[PDB]
RNA sequence: CAACCAGGCUG
DNA sequence: AAGTAGTTCTGCCGGTCA
DNA sequence: ACTACTT
């Protein structure tokens, strides 16, 4: 229930940069925690 | 943490000291010195992604200020407090991560990947997820009959009332070959 | 499954009389295949079980936090402080014939879940049933005794 | 759901017999009994002792699969000896010694002293 | 969540140890590392037993009818 | 399904509890793996529709595939893994047990066979044994490395009239390789007798297995005290090899390889020293692993793990990469904000030195991290992408 | 005395440490198991619901009734309700407790395995009481319940073992260690270093006499001598928990001599 | 209904271990021909062997003056048994280390053995049958 | 692409599958009530009459 | 000395803080 | 006996 | 040369509507 | 994405 309350979504388009994991996100949103395949990288978690 | 080098009694150093802390231990106990204050009293401030471009983090407190004039066999190999610059310093690492990861018992010990199943299986386990189930009408929904707290922790547990509402318990396991089953 | 992606589903259950034991005593509440550690590089889930097994010997909630100052080579000592060997492992003995085991075995506790999905809510078989109206080609859905 | 009922772990079903003996045709004077209704415990045992019984040429016994309770034992004699007599011999001996080790034990308890 | 009567892992009963424990705990003021060892617990299967149950069922009573 | 293996057809035996219970060695045709996956059941309705299955598709036929002229199915983990301990020159098995391995084997002809030991104690070695499972007319010769008709270190495989001569029983003698215990039988005996081999081998091995047991845990994990300190320097080394390469460039003193930039030229450098560096750093601790170990005992039958498996949880983790480049300057000119700009070292581009059973550091841990987010996601392109391509 | 004898080492009301010594493994096993399996024993194993208001639902609530222990001195003498002939069960079968609580108390009123209430005829025999080594006791906190709160049902023990299920089992953790000084090489010990230094010395090393380097290999050397430890939950005499192990296997070794009997008629 | 098929008492060269805990792989020369070589694994745990050591070595295709294997039984039975290690296994192969210097291999499920010389011209037969033995 | 190349069929089944190191290659365990579902169409003759009847 | 330096385990008393005030979900709330 | 949208597993 | 639509893997399993 | 055919 908490993990949901802070999940993240990221419209998509039609590439990988979106759904790669940027650097600037260090300390704002999770490494590790990620919806496989599909929307991987896409979906977020603060 | 807000490091300005503002000790005229020695190098840089966090704006927040043994004394602040104690002061908020204070508060805690009592259950007046909230965050809120250690925020007005400008020693933690709040930097985003574009702010954050332009400091100089230091990830431990300690290990990345003090001088240097053995080290441990076992532990493993930190880098170094290389620079004087430092204008802030992180709380802990150990929130770059989020309630999922953050229950993951020594996640800097496994294969990266590893964590993000882990990340999202721990959505998909069992416990109970509120005191008042016993009041509720919602389709479905599990309750683990004897919820055992976890004998591996996180510091980071304890802000995510996993103790109090686990959702696992700790099996007697044995890793081996048997039956082959 | 443990903390550590580690799912899989029982394929057998087995009694205490039948489950390997230690001298002590003890016996195993799960027993998971050593191939499953290799290839996945989970040591986190190992050194979980060596600082529970202590943990649970010494009542003091084992701390696997992130980074901190804790390593196997402590733990080691702690474990090694309660008369247990020094890496985990113990003897056991073959619960048929009572023999001890050649090898030894990573012993321990470790936190496990259960996690919604279990067979019965699954298992399912058709032989005939209700058919679409469109098509005439079988429902689709368990529920609905679909094929 | 399609769990099999607890207490079919012992009690032999309807038309069913502890033991069946079937003459194992692959060597001579040599047989395979069916323990219906047991396991490891008795097995393993009968399987020891008979291997003692020196005009005993083989004996062996298998749990053919866990979710099954039962097992074959095969026991192979020299000749003229009859293996079912050698089971019983076994069988006996075990009795024998765990009489003794009956009596022994209670002799030890009876001399204590609890606290 | 009540305590488990007996241990999961050899069965020695263990229900009735609960309260025991939490006095050996906020009276006598022990350490739960051996507040155990003195209500019997010997080996860690029964020990993570007490060690760690939640007794939940309280914050239950605490509703209503 | 992908190929006709992931479509068998097999004997009912009906049995109790809620599962489809299949044998291991046909685990490998379908994918499958017990991890909580599912699969369907077909039953035929005709006289001739079963027929079809049976004459045509049964498991047994499907054993030597023609998508690659050899066997698609063989021994795996547990009896892998043991077989190869069952059959160590080493290891010796006693009557009382070898007259129930003997039993065990539904085919044995009743006939106990002459230990290799008479003198003391009448023993029996693991091979011997074993072969009561490989039927006769079944020849096979190898000829691994340091093989010799006596190899010494006990390689290859000879196997005569059925019957296990010398060298060990591991994944290239029982596996699903070309030369195969498996394709031989097989093709020799048929893909009757072959089918129930994997049977036999089966119910001894696992069985014999029961009793000697096998584990895992950390302690396999663990590098001898001075082979790590060892490895230390290997890594400081290779990090100086890279300090210095990378004042020679600051200095303007390098040839751009031809084709390539001085940083491209650079970096590329860089990289093969760190690389080859952890790739040593980790053959260093999988040599100093004696044979008692788990991890490397399950790494030689070829049951689980490999090389780099060892070397990341004991020696060194390695390079974290993405897009082939090493970590880039998200942050403008450096890798995270706690770093000075304009920085190449390897503590920065990404290189985990740490090994596993040590433990990441913050910025190995979410360098890594970044790494592992990629595979994750090509792994959710790739398998569409093939699936499209497959169709 | 005669064949495989014993010798007591500590001995209490919960355990009987003792050394079976000049046995098989194979016998020190199957009692062994025999004792943790197969050994009668009574126990709650119906419980009929006429009220409950509790935080714990029914079916939770009778789980835990089927754990605590109950008196089986005399179980002996009780038989199984599947093998009586009674249209169910009887006084001849099986006993019948009952139970009943009211949140009266003004704060949180507690329901203890002593708050059962044998409502069978006893027929004269050790048999149905609520096993207690309660301090205080009220031993196995069944469970606890607010104001209002009412809990009435009614329970039915009968015969049973560990087989059927393992709220029957007497025995709870047995010890079982042989050889301590690995001198039968029966094991294989891992080290890193040493194996002696790494691996614990057993409390049984000392009841037997260390291995000393130069000796060969004792390859004809088997195994007798067994460092036992019985513990017990109550419901038997620890003592009993060994002698009616003891006694049953060897039922079961007998049944088979019957059998091969029966079946000589043709 | 046989007899022996080779005779001769060696000594140990040198006894090998690698990496086997209870298995040796030795090797000594003939106190006759300086022809004779011999390589032998020997169960180093059932029968010791340390290096220079007086050992005699035999064939042979038999015990007493197969098929199943019984156990002891022979409390009193005939026993060729007159030595302190009988192992029995196959040979496969009769390599011909040129010249006139013949040798052949013996393995005792999965322990080998390698032998020289050449006078078991019409002895050393090719054969499945073979017990090893060993004194002293 | 949906109904005609590919459709629902009646006489199939479908549960979580679990590896037995007891069975022979070619064999497929099948759970009693799944058994009991499906069904084979088997025709009367003399050869399995009574067998048949039996069964039904 | 409510003036000296701040080592590791300290860091935890603010963090504590931190939630104390804001909260898991803060962000869904302000 | 249905669509449409959305979400979740196959690791 | 920019732009648009098809195909983008397999199968199983809560809320509004004409 | 990636590829044909359109704008
Ligand atoms: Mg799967
Ligand atoms: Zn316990
Ligand atoms: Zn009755």
């Amino acid at each position: 229930t908490l993990s949901h309350l802070r999940r993240t979504n990221t419209p998509i388009g039609r590439l990988a940069k979106p759904r790669q994991l940027h650097n600037t996100h260090w300390g704002l949103v999770c490494p590790a925690e990620t919806p496989e395949g599909q929307a991987c990288g896409l979906v977020k978690n603060l | 943490f807000i490091v300005e080098d503002d000790e005229s009694l020695g190098h840089k150093e966090l704006k927040v000291r043994k004394g602040h802390i104690a002061k908020l231990m204070a508060t805690e106990y009592q259950d007046e010195y909230t965050w809120s204050s250690l925020l007005n009293e400008g020693l933690v401030e709040y930097i985003d992604a574009e702010e954050e471009e332009s400091i100089l983090i230091a990830m431990q407190p300690e290990d990345l200020e003090p001088a240097e004039a053995d080290v441990d066999p076992a532990k493993r190999i930190r880098v170094s407090h290389h620079a004087t610059t430092f204008t802030h310093c992180e709380i802990h690492p150990s929130m770059i991560l989020g309630v999922a990861a953050s229950i993951i018992p020594f996640p800097d010990h496994n294969q990266s990947p590893r964590n993000t199943y882990q990340s999202a299986m721990g959505k998909q386990a069992m416990g109970v997820f509120l005191t008042n189930y016993n009041v509720r009408m919602d389709t479905m929904a599990n309750i683990l009959y004897y919820p055992q707290k976890p004998l591996g922790t996180t510091r980071a547990m304890e802000y995510l009332k996993f103790r109090e509402l686990p959702a696992g318990q700790n099996a007697i396991v044995a890793i081996a070959c048997y039956s082959g089953y | 499954a443990s903390r550590h992606g580690q799912k899989g589903t029982i394929g057998i259950t087995y009694r205490r009389e039948d489950m390997p034991f230690t001298a002590e005593g003890i016996v195993p509440d799960l027993i998971i295949n050593p191939h499953a550690i290799p290839s996945r590089m989970t040591v986190a889930h190992l050194i979980e079980c060596l600082l529970s097994k202590v943990a649970a010997l010494s009542g003091n909630e084992g701390d696997a936090s992130p980074f901190t100052d804790i390593t196997v080579e402590g733990i080691s000592k702690l474990l090694r402080e309660h008369g247990y060997q020094s890496r985990g492992f113990e003897v056991m003995y073959n619960g048929h014939t009572g023999k001890k085991l050649m090898a030894q075995i990573f012993f321990g506790p470790t936190y496990y879940q259960r996690l919604r999905h279990m067979v019965d809510d699954k298992i399912h078989a058709r032989a005939r049933g209700p058919m679409q109206v469109l098509t005439r080609q079988p429902v689709e859905g368990r529920s609905r005794d679909g094929g | 759901m399609n769990a099999p009922d607890r207490f079919e772990l012992f009690l032999l079903g309807e038309g069913e017999s502890k033991l069946k003996i079937d003459p194992d045709t692959k060597a001579p004077n040599a047989v395979v009994i069916t323990f219906e209704k047991e396991d490891h415990t008795l097995g393993n045992l009968i399987r020891a002792e008979l291997l003692n019984d020196r005009k005993v040429l083989f004996a062996a016994y298998k749990v053919e699969h866990p979710f099954f309770a039962r097992f074959k034992l095969r026991i192979q004699t020299t000749e003229g000896y009859d293996p079912k007599d050698a089971l019983k011999n076994a069988c006996n001996s075990i009795i024998n010694k765990l009489g003794a080790l009956k009596t022994n034990f209670e002799t030890e308890w009876n001399l204590q002293t609890l606290a | 969540m009540i305590v488990p009567v007996r241990c999961f892992s050899c069965g020695k009963v263990v229900g009735d140890k609960w309260e025991s424990y939490l006095n050996l705990l906020q009276e006598d003021e022990l350490d739960e590392g051996t507040a155990l060892s003195r209500l019997g617990l010997k080996r860690y299967c029964c020990r993570r037993m007490i060690l760690t149950h939640v007794d939940l069922i309280e914050k239950f009573l605490r509703y209503n009818p | 399904s992908l190929h006709k293996m992931s479509m068998m057809a097999h004997r009912v035996k009906v049995i109790p509890y809620s599962t489809f219970r299949l044998n291991l060695s046909v685990t490998s045709p379908y994918n499958a793996d017990f991890d909580g996956d599912e699969m369907n059941l077909h039953v035929p309705q005709s006289e001739e529709t079963r027929a079809e299955l049976s004459q045509l598709c049964a498991v047994p036929l499907q054993i030597v595939s023609p998508q690659s002229n050899k066997p698609c199915m063989g021994i795996v983990q547990d009896t892998l893994c043991g077989i190869r301990k069952l059959t160590l020159r080493d290891t010796f098995i006693e009557l009382d047990q070898v007259l129930n391995m003997l039993y065990w084997v539904p085919d044995w002809d009743g006939v106990i066979p002459t230990p290799a030991i008479i003198k003391p104690k009448p023993l029996w070695s693991g091979k011997q044994i074993l072969s009561v499972a490989i039927p006769n007319g079944i020849h096979l010769q190898r000829f691994d490395e340091g093989t010799t008709l006596l190899s010494p270190k006990d390689n290859g495989m000879l196997i005569i009239d059925g019957q296990i001569i010398f060298g060990v029983v591991e994944k290239k003698t029982v596996g699903s390789s070309n030369g195969g215990l498996i394709h031989v039988v097989t093709r020799e005996k048929g893909p009757q007798v072959c089918a129930k081999l994997f049977g036999n081998i089966q119910k001894v091995v696992n069985f014999w297995l029961l009793h000697n047991g096998f584990s895992t845990g950390i302690g396999d994990t663990i590098a001898d005290g001075p082979t790590m300190r060892e490895i230390t320097e290997t890594i400081a080394e290779a990090k100086k090899k890279v300090l210095d390469v990378t004042k020679e460039a600051q200095a303007n003193l390098l040839t751009a390889k031809h084709g390539m930039t001085l940083r491209e030229s650079f970096e590329d450098n860089v990289v093969r020293f760190l690389n080859e560096a952890r790739d040593k750093a980790g053959r260093l601790a999988e040599v100093n692993l004696k044979d008692l170990n788990n991890v490397k005992q399950m790494v030689m039958a070829g049951s689980k793990g490999s090389f780099i498996n060892i070397a990341q949880m004991s020696a060194c983790v390695g390079q974290q990469s993405v897009e082939g480049k090493r970590i880039a300057f998200g942050f403008v000119d450096r890798t995270l904000p706690h770093f000075s700009k304009d920085d190449y070292s390897p503590e920065s581009k990404g290189f985990v030195e740490n090994s596993y059973l040590r433990g990441l550091t913050p910025q190995e841990f979410f360098f890594h991290a970044m790494g592992g987010r990629e595979g994750l996601i090509d792994t959710a392109v790739k398998t569409a992408e093939t699936g499209y391509i497959q169709r | 005395e005669e064949g495989p004898q014993v010798k007591i080492r500590e001995a209490s009301k919960d355990n009987v440490d003792f050394i079976l010594s000049n046995v098989d493994l194979a016998m020190a096993n199957s009692l062994r198991r025999v004792m943790i399996a197969e050994i009668p024993t009574l126990a709650i194993d119906s419980v009929e619901v006429e009220t409950n208001t509790t935080v714990l639902a029914d079916e939770f609530i009778a789980h835990r009734l089927g754990l605590i222990p109950l008196q089986s001195m005399d179980i002996e003498q009780l038989e199984y309700s599947r093998d009586c002939f009674c249209e169910d069960h009887c006084d001849k079968c099986s006993v019948v407790l009952t139970l009943q609580a009211f949140g009266e108390s003004e704060s949180t009123t507690n329901v203890y395995s002593k708050d059962l209430v044998i409502v069978s005829n006893l027929m004269g025999r050790n048999i149905g009481h609520p096993i207690i080594q309660d301090k205080e006791g009220n031993g196995v906190l069944i469970c606890k319940l607010r104001k209002g709160q009412e809990l009435k049902l009614t329970c039915v023990a009968k015969k049973g073992i560990a087989k059927e299920h393992a709220k029957w089992g007497p025995a709870a953790a047995i010890e079982f260690e042989y050889d301590p000084w690995n001198k039968l090489k029966h094991t294989d010990y891992w080290y890193e270093q040493d194996s002696a230094k790494e691996w614990p010395q057993s409390k049984n090393c000392e009841y037997e006499d260390p291995p000393n380097e130069g000796d060969p290999f004792d390859y004809k050397a088997q195994a007798d001598t067994f460092y036992m430890n019985v513990e017990s939950v109550g419901s038997i005499p620890v003592d009993q928990v060994v002698v009616r192990g003891i006694d049953t296997l060897q039922k079961k070794v007998a049944s088979i001599l019957l059998a091969l009997t029966q079946m000589d008629q043709d | 209904m046989s007899n022996t098929l080779f005779d001769d008492i060696f000594q140990v060269s040198e006894v090998d271990p690698g990496r086997y805990n209870k298995v040796c792989r030795i090797e000594a020369a003939s106190t006759t021909q300086d022809q004779c070589k011999l390589t032998l694994d020997i169960n180093v745990e059932l029968f010791p062997v340390a290096a220079q050591d007086s050992l005699t070595v035999t064939i042979a295709s038999s015990l007493n003056l197969t098929r199943s294997w019984r156990p002891p039984q022979a409390g009193d039975r005939s026993l060729a048994d007159d030595y302190d290690y009988v192992m029995y296994g196959t040979a496969y192969k009769f390599e011909e280390v040129s010249k006139d210097l013949i040798a052949v291999y013996y393995s005792f499920g999965g322990l080998l053995m390698r032998l020289e010389g050449n006078y078991r011209n019409l002895n050393n037969l090719k054969q499945e049958n073979a017990y090893l033995l060993i004194r002293r | 692409r949906g109904n005609l190349m590919g459709k629902r069929v009646d006489f199939s089944a479908r549960t979580v599958i679990s590896g037995d190191p007891n069975l022979e290659l070619d064999q497929v365990g099948v759970p009693k009530s799944i058994a009991k579902t499906l069904t084979y169409p088997e025709v009367v003759t003399p050869y399995n009459i009574d067998r048949l009847t039996q069964l039904v | 000395d409510e003036s000296a330096p701040i080592t590791a385990e300290d860091s935890w008393a603010v963090i504590s803080a931190f939630f104390r005030e804001k909260g898991l979900v803060s962000q869904q709330l302000d």
